[PDB]
């Protein structure tokens, strides 16, 4: 990752100043290192290509593929208003559909943070914050590291999905959680979403807002997984703009709970009291988490959640080549998502039972199924050829 | 479905031609082509290639060949893939080499004469751009048709080759080769696809003598190619480094088998071949033998348009080249309403990759077993 080139850049499109210095063009540029000086120099072709293809083609540039020094580099564009935002990473680690999903998430998160991304980048005070966020994001994209690898192995697709890791809730615990959340609601609370061990254990938030908050947490290290060390006292109280006056994101992480609230224009004390009485629910959920479809990535896009076997399950399901089986699943799911993504573009403008088979000795037969007429959903399955 | 191809003088920075196939084969500002030339050159100086700059509606691919020629494509095709464009540029450069050669293409730059030499290439280029009936332009494999179980055809081809004193003699139909000399088979893959394609693209004449420069055989030695039209849509290719009568010496007693394989051009399958009723498309690929058997019409009931079936198979191949390169695939597609669409299957086994289009009612459970049975049936054929 350190050696591979990677750039985030914010040149000013349609610049009309004869001072062609890099500062005049570039408004923000996080790396500013050896791995990015090349792209900083070659920004001219990016600008010229973007404007020319905007001219000839009714649509703007979404992706340019440059074979730089013998290695492939995908750069994703974004033209909004006299401004252009470019993200370039090597292909051999992040494929192009993953890069497009990643730029979509990045733009969404920036708009979430500082509203108009133009004001996000023009300001100088927030530059250290943007640099830290982009450092973490680039590290996530290029360095999967830093049972500890299953989450990293699957994050190729889990970050791609427009959903959130959801846990099959027992009904009694479900109503207990709903009662607790209602008590918490009883500024202005616009909903909430409680997570356990990184699993979305309850969600009263609207789907778009919940997705925005979850991806904001994912871009950081807030959301844990694999039952990490109990979150001590991390409380975040920030301003946000979830495409809807002044809005605040609150989030308290105590023990394994990762509770979040959205507020509209002292609440930490009441939410702490609310989660304090939730001292028995974790016990009731521990053994539930503990307790031939070898792997399913069943999704619910309308709800914004998806269900996959827990890490304890895959540890129980660990077999001869299962550690390789899961990663093979998760890299093929990217291609399945790519074709389904083309189909989704076709659907939102106004294919369905894709599958492959592997033998790198058991017939994995990973298959992606799409549902559109009912509540739209995706189902990625494994099964031996016998079944 | 609009494609705008461009060839440019790389070092000179002057347009060479702008063959386009927008809305079909019948079909640009100087400033815009200068702009793409400028961005390509800026990439070249900065030692960074420009493989693709795909937009939402279009997709482009540059190719700097021998640092002397520059190739651009503007493909607004729905579901266009990078591999299809890369193959198209590679093979169109192969065509340009065939029509002119290494010289006058690299090194020496003809400012205005090269226009005159390239004037002849336009027919082959726009045949390439249009939705032809062959796949050699995509799969890089020569399009073949199984002969009607006759070795006498190969024996007579060898006899004709001996009589004409040439090791490159091949009987080609509708652009698909049905018989060839061993030298023709061993001949390099880009020109192997090109030569039958050029013959098919050429208008039918009694006999044609044309100069060709083999991209791998002889880019500098101007080989001569003779097309002998025994009957329309079938030709004899005689490729040598001048007035043979041997066509009636050898092919006259071979008239009956030749008439038997005459309709096999579009058929690309032996008459009465046992195949599963669900099969609506065969695209057998033998990469070891560098051949492809492409049957598009085993049934004209569902998806009656053969053009639609060919486009579907080509898109499936462009999607499976990324996956494949025991392993199999299936990409059931179409409208979300049940009983519509198609089922596309892929199998790879011993360099014998095969694509199967199936009926919309074809069951999805036994798709792999169906593919294995089809591959076993077609194994002796190719």
């Amino acid at each position: 990752g350190l050696n591979t080139p990677h750039i985030i850049m914010y040149l000013t499109l349609q610049l009309d100043s004869e001072t062609s210095k890099e500062e005049q063009e570039i408004l923000y540029h996080y790396p500013m290192s050896e791995a990015s000086q090349k792209l900083k120099s070659v920004r001219g072709i990016f600008l010229t290509l973007c404007d020319m293809l905007e001219n000839v083609t009714g649509t703007q540039v979404t992706s340019s593929s440059l074979l730089l020094n013998g290695k492939q580099i995908h750069v994703a564009y974004w033209k909004e208003s006299d401004k252009l935002l470019l993200i370039g990473l090597p292909a051999e680690e992040v494929p192009l559909p993953r890069l497009r999903n990643m730029i979509e998430n990045v733009i969404q998160t920036l708009k979430f943070m500082y509203g108009s991304l133009d004001s996000a980048f023009c300001q100088i005070e927030n530059v250290p914050r943007l640099d830290h966020f982009f450092n973490l994001f680039f590290q996530r994209a290029l360095q999967p590291a830093k049972a500890q690898q299953y989450d990293a192995s699957s994050a190729v697709l889990l970050d791609n999905l427009p959903g959130v890791r959801w846990l099959t809730l027992p009904l009694e615990i479900k109503m207990e959680l709903d009662m607790a959340l209602s008590d918490l609601e009883a500024y202005t609370i616009l909903g909430s979403s409680l997570f356990y061990k990184g699993y979305l254990i309850c969600s009263h938030l609207p789907k778009d807002d919940l997705i925005d908050i979850a991806v904001y947490c994912r871009h950081y290290c807030l959301l844990p997984l694999a039952a990490k060390q109990r979150i001590g006292q991390l409380i975040i109280w920030r301003e946000v703009f979830p495409q809807h006056g002044r809005y605040f994101l609150l989030v308290v992480g105590l023990k394994h709970y990762m509770l979040c609230v959205l507020l509209e224009a002292v609440y930490v004390d009441q939410v702490k009291t609310t989660l304090h009485q939730l001292d028995g629910v974790d016990s009731r959920i521990d053994e539930r988490l503990a307790s031939t479809l070898f792997h399913y990535v069943a999704l619910e896009t309308v709800q914004g959640i998806f269900i996959t076997p827990t890490l304890e399950e895959v540890a129980q399901l660990s077999g001869s080549i299962h550690p390789q089986l899961i990663k093979n699943f998760h890299q093929c799911c990217l291609s399945i998502r790519a074709v389904f993504q083309q189909t989704l573009v076709e659907e939102k403008k106004k294919v369905k039972e894709h599958g492959v088979l592997f033998e790198c000795v058991m017939a994995y037969w990973v298959v992606g199924r799409l549902f559109l007429h009912p509540k739209p959903q995706e189902l990625y399955v494994c099964f031996h050829d016998s079944v | 479905g609009t494609v705008h191809l461009l060839c440019l003088a790389a070092s000179s920075g002057v347009p060479l031609f702008c063959r386009s196939s927008r809305g079909g084969a019948p079909a640009l500002p100087f400033s815009v082509i200068g702009s793409l030339n400028g961005v390509h050159m800026f990439g070249q100086n900065l030692e960074v290639q420009l493989s693709s700059a795909r937009t939402e509606n279009t997709t482009v691919v540059w190719k700097s060949f021998h640092d002397s020629i520059t190739l651009i494509v503007l493909s607004s095709e729905v579901g266009i893939s990078e591999l299809r464009l890369e193959r198209l540029l590679q093979m169109v450069f192969g065509a340009m080499v065939l029509l002119v050669g290494l010289e006058e293409l690299t090194n020496i730059r003809n400012v205005e004469r090269l226009k005159k030499d390239l004037r002849a290439s336009y027919c082959l280029i726009d045949s390439f751009l249009g939705d032809s009936e062959l796949i050699g332009d995509l799969t890089q494999c020569v399009d073949c048709v199984i002969p009607p179980e006759g070795s006498l055809l190969q024996e007579a081809l060898s006899g004709f080759a001996e009589a004409a004193g040439t090791t490159f003699v091949s009987l080609v139909v509708s652009g698909r080769v049905v018989a060839a000399t061993e030298g023709w088979w061993r001949l390099g893959t880009p020109e192997a696809v090109l030569l039958p394609w050029l013959v098919g693209s050429l208008p039918p004449q009694t006999a044609r003598d044309y100069p060709v420069y083999l991209p791998h055989g002889s880019p500098t030695v101007p080989h001569r190619l003779l097309t002998l039209t025994l009957l329309p849509s079938l030709e004899l290719c005689l490729l040598c480094g001048l007035y043979p009568q041997l066509l009636e010496r050898w092919w006259q007693p071979l008239l009956d088998p030749l008439r038997a394989c005459l309709p096999l051009g579009p058929r690309a399958l032996p008459s009465g071949f046992p195949l599963h009723t669900d099969i609506l498309g065969l695209l057998l690929l033998h990469l070891e033998l560098k051949r492809c058997l492409f049957t598009v019409e085993p049934l004209g009931d569902k998806e009656p348009s053969p053009e639609q079936r060919r486009r579907l198979l080509r898109n499936f191949y462009t999607l499976v080249t990324s996956t494949h390169f025991p392993r199999a695939c299936y990409l059931v597609l179409g409208t979300e309403e049940p009983g519509t669409g198609v089922r596309l299957v892929a199998l790879q086994l011993g360099l014998r990759r095969l694509l199967l289009l199936l009926s919309p009612q074809s069951p999805t459970h036994g798709l792999r077993s169906l593919a294995t049975h089809t591959l076993h049936a077609l194994t002796p054929l190719l």
